[PDB]
């Protein structure tokens, strides 16, 4: 017997366009679709239905099979707020196992006067032909409202093991469910083993492969100086610059002494042996640099941003902040391709960001809109997606980091 | 019969409530003969003085303006439409007509009193009417029987998997590969599919015959290609007469390999008139005979056989012009293009390739479900360096490099670090070396691109340059080979004149 869900207040239902698949992903989701309205999880529709949000196929890790995602990101933005909090203990925990508990959403059937906002279609190649539609008669994966409306009979089925195993912390975000502890990674496999069974005998795949996240071994990127030999006119420059640009964080640095083993219109290469105050400048702003800077800190108000950048190699580089220059976290991501890589960091990164403050960002990607609207989903295994605008990327940026 | 499709209003919104234009007794007479037919016929009947509403009826057509503006939206009908090279070769290929589409299919009960209408009495009242079936000019009609279309073929499709059918609002395209005899046979078989619902199709004889024009194209079961497009040849041309040539031009270019535009379209340049006369130029009647030429050889787009490869070819047609064409059989062409999308005033060919790769990319998902093996005239290390040092995340498909020229290359490239005894110019519009010399001689950010001109002037084959402009720097780090400013183009000239230059930024 269902709970009556509702868009926010003078809102209408999702119209958004289906970007083109392969005849590879489109068999694929006839296949899955097929099955899922023989079991009367989704129904075909008629013209009477203009809503749409975009499907796609993605694969499974050690899975022959594909997994189907909708990307109801627009329709979560419209979907009434529900009235869980997240435990910091998590990130502390030594690892974080995460689940895939989507399928735990088809055993509920949603308020029939929504149904009709989880439109979705599977187009055709070369239109052809029609298009197949549907709509979700049970809780979608991927739909915020299916956690929230699962919350009580999720709970009960979890009160025993998180009492009888209260070392163990648990915290579930839309189709993913992060199991926590500070156990040996071989008891820890074990455990989390128990838990499956715990489930399926109490009517689940793991996400990242089998593996453990390892919080505990997540730090900030320090902004780094070059440490080197002799010091040539270029380097010094190089130097400065960068220095000028920390130091609208860190207020405390200092390039004065820099700047004068500048003066003169000198030859690039010239080698300049820097003088006392000059190197004690140095080293105070390098211990400056050491740590990230004090006082900011983590608004849930706020809206969670991470842009990357693509340094070369296999190498990126990113930063989540709520306001520029106040970073709450820095990192780096290293090994394909550009776009796998991208992709590969875009989740990673959001996976964190679940794990840390348990809301997801609002991504900057260097990359064309084509080019990654086409690729994407080839390598992508997550099963949320986060939200992304592309940018151009000042080489400026690249530069003052890694 | 079938299946009935609900249907509703916008919310908070009545039905519609407008008053019957005035009729002439000679036009009352004939909606009365027409909305006598309709009423033995089902499709509409009388209604009481109960209903309210109302919709506006001339001479049979009814405005359904109103109606519409307060009838909930549909899904797309035809969001898009099938492009020709991504077909399928067939034996046969015929087209039903399909006429009373809308008139055989059932309006929702609870919305017909909406479609309500008077017709005028001659003596000082006038009969009332409401449709039961899909009202020609209603919102939701093209849509409900698109709808209802595909459920009756279903079946047929299902027990025929060798047909192949394509519905296009109310033509009906259907192939196979059946002996003669045999596809006009199934043809026929349909023909009374539709028959047991009230579907009306032309006879045999009385059916189009291949090709089809279709959206400009004309189509045959085993070949393609776009209707014939004649060249006039006047003596005096206006402006518009150039913009409808082009125009039509470019639309052959997915199909006539060499079709070019350029300087056709250079001939719009400042005019100020729709019906301005521009003289042809050398170059543009060189170019139009060219076209011309080319046009006069009917050439056939072949279909898709997928049980071969896509392969896709580019080249270099000139300065920030390409072409491809994507074909499975070495130049039996499924169909050819042209690309001059400059994204950013600043490019390279190599940046420049890449887009027309995605642009290529994207399209095949689209006709064909899969991306084409790529033949490209770059090479890998060419490509990879680029790419390699390039700020922005990118990626191209299975591509084998090509030697046809013109090969894309890189025309300079930027040491990475500074240059040892090599002059050092710092520039802010003048420069000031570090051996002396100097020469202090537009917006701001052109300003900034002088003194870098200057001081590539004035140096010699290796150089060491430092600015201050963030702008500068992004540009020509970017490495651009072709620009939109003249300025740039004649530093892009230096550039590649020089042997080794480090250009650096200092705040
Ligand atoms: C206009 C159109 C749109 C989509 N498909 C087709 C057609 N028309 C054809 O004439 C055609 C030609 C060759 C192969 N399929 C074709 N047909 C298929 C239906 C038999």
């Amino acid at each position: 017997e269902t709970v009556p869900v509702k868009l926010k207040p003078g809102m209408d239902g999702p119209k958004v366009k289906q970007w083109p698949l392969t005849e590879e992903k489109i068999k694929a989701l006839v296949e899955i679709c097929t099955e899922m309205e023989k079991e009367g999880k989704i129904s075909k529709i008629g013209p009477e239905n203009p809503y749409n949000t975009p499907v796609f196929a993605i694969k499974k890790k050690d899975s022959t099979k594909w997994r189907k995602l909708v990307d109801f990101r627009e329709l979560n933005k419209r979907t009434q707020d529900f009235w869980i909090p997240h435990p910091a203990g998590l990130k502390k925990k030594k690892s974080v196992t995460v689940l895939d508990v989507g399928d735990a959403y088809f055993s509920v059937p949603l308020d029939e006067d929504f149904r009709k906002y989880t439109a979705f279609t599977i187009p055709s190649i070369n239109n052809e032909t029609p298009g197949i539609r549907y709509q979700y008669n049970v809780l979608p994966q991927g739909w915020k409202g299916s956690p929230a409306i699962f919350q009580s009979s999720m709970t009960k089925i979890l009160e025993p093991f998180r009492k009888q195993n209260p070392d163990i912390v648990i915290y579930q975000y839309v189709d993913d469910l992060y199991v926590g502890s500070d156990l040996e990674i071989g008891q820890h496999r074990t455990k989390i083993e128990e838990l499956r069974q715990h489930l399926l005998r109490w009517g689940p795949p793991f996400l990242w492969m089998g593996y453990e996240l390892h919080p505990d071994k997540w730090t900030v990127q320090p902004i780094v100086l070059p440490e080197k030999d002799s010091w040539t006119v270029n380097d010094i420059q190089k130097l400065v610059g960068k220095l000028n640009w920390a130091s609208q964080i860190y207020p405390g640095i200092k390039v004065r002494q820099l700047c004068k083993l500048l003066r003169g219109t000198k030859a690039l290469t010239e080698v300049i042996p820097l003088t006392e105050e000059a190197e004690l400048e140095l080293a105070e702003n390098r211990e400056i640099l050491k740590e990230p800077v004090h006082g900011v800190y983590y608004d849930p108000s706020k809206d969670l941003i991470a842009e990357i950048q693509k340094q070369g190699q296999g190498q990126w580089t990113y930063q989540i902040y709520q306001e520029p220059f106040k970073n709450l976290k820095t990192g780096k991501y290293a090994r394909t391709n550009d776009v796998k890589q991208l992709t590969e960091a875009v989740q990673k990164i959001t996976t964190e960001s679940i794990v840390i403050w348990g809301k997801t960002p609002k991504f900057k990607l260097p990359i064309q809109k084509e080019t990654w609207e086409t690729w994407w989903t080839e390598y992508w295994q997550a099963t949320w997606i986060p939200e992304w605008e592309f940018v151009n990327t000042p080489p400026l940026v690249k530069l003052w980091y890694q | 019969p079938i299946e009935t499709v609900p249907v509703k209003l916008k919310p908070g919104m009545d039905g519609p409530k407008v008053k019957q234009w005035p009729l002439t007794e000679e036009k009352i007479k004939a909606l009365v003969e027409i909305c006598t037919e309709m009423e033995k016929e089902g499709k509409i009947s009388k209604i009481g003085p109960e209903n309210p509403y109302n919709t506006p009826v001339f001479a049979k057509l009814v405005d359904f303006r109103e109606l519409n503006k307060r009838t909930q939206d549909f899904w797309e009908v035809q969001l898009g439409i099938p492009h020709p090279a991504g077909l399928k070769k067939k034996k046969s290929v015929t087209v039903l007509d399909v006429g009373d589409a809308y008139f055989s299919v059932p309006l929702d009960e609870d919305f017909r009193k909406y479609t309500a209408f008077t017709i005028p009495s001659i003596n000082n009242p006038g009969i009332r009417y409401q449709y039961n079936v899909l009202p020609q000019g209603w919102k939701g009609s093209p849509a409900i029987f698109q709808s209802s279309m595909t459920k009756i073929l279903e079946p047929f499709r299902k027990q025929n998997p060798d047909i192949v059918i394509y519905q296009y609002v109310d033509d009906l395209y259907v192939g196979s590969d059946l002996e003669i005899g045999q596809h006009r046979t199934k043809i026929e078989e349909l023909r009374q599919h539709l028959l047991r619902w009230g579907l009306t199709t032309p006879d045999k004889k009385h059916q189009k015959e291949p090709p089809f024009l279709w959206m400009g194209y004309e189509l045959h079961p085993d070949k393609w290609t776009v209707q014939p497009i004649v060249l006039p040849e006047k003596d005096s041309w206006t402006v518009n007469d150039i913009q409808k040539l082009v125009g039509k031009l470019n639309w052959a270019s997915q199909i006539y390999p060499g079709i070019k535009v350029r300087q056709l379209c250079k001939l719009l340049r400042g005019t100020k008139a729709l019906t301005e006369v521009i003289p042809l130029t050398e170059e543009a009647e060189l170019e139009l005979a060219e076209n011309r030429e080319i046009l006069k050889e009917p050439v056939h787009g072949v279909y898709y056989d997928p049980s071969k490869d896509l392969i896709a070819e580019i080249q270099k047609q000139g300065q920030g012009q390409w072409t491809y064409q994507i074909y499975q059989e070495p130049f039996k062409n499924l169909k050819t293009g042209k690309y001059a999308r400059m994204r950013g005033a600043h490019t390279n060919d190599v940046k420049q390739l890449t887009e027309a790769v995605q642009k290529i990319t994207t399209e095949s998902i689209v006709i064909w479900g899969k991306t084409p093996k790529f033949k490209l005239p770059i090479q890998k290390e060419t490509w990879e360096t680029w790419w390699t040092e390039y700020w922005q995340a990118t990626w191209i498909p299975e591509w084998e490099f090509v030697n046809t020229p013109p090969l894309v290359k890189l025309w300079y490239q930027l040491e990475k670090e500074p240059i040892v005894g090599a002059e050092t110019f710092y520039v802010d519009a003048g420069y000031v070396t570090n051996r002396g010399r100097q020469k202090v001689v537009t917006t701001n950010q052109k300003t900034e691109l002088q003194a870098i001109y200057l001081a590539l002037q004035d140096s010699g084959l290796e150089v060491n340059i430092v600015t201050d402009s963030q702008y500068a720097l992004g540009i020509i780090q970017a490495q651009p080979d072709q620009s939109e400013s003249e300025l740039v183009n004649q530093i892009i000239e230096q550039l590649i004149k020089k042997e080794k230059v480090y250009l650096a930024w200092v705040p």
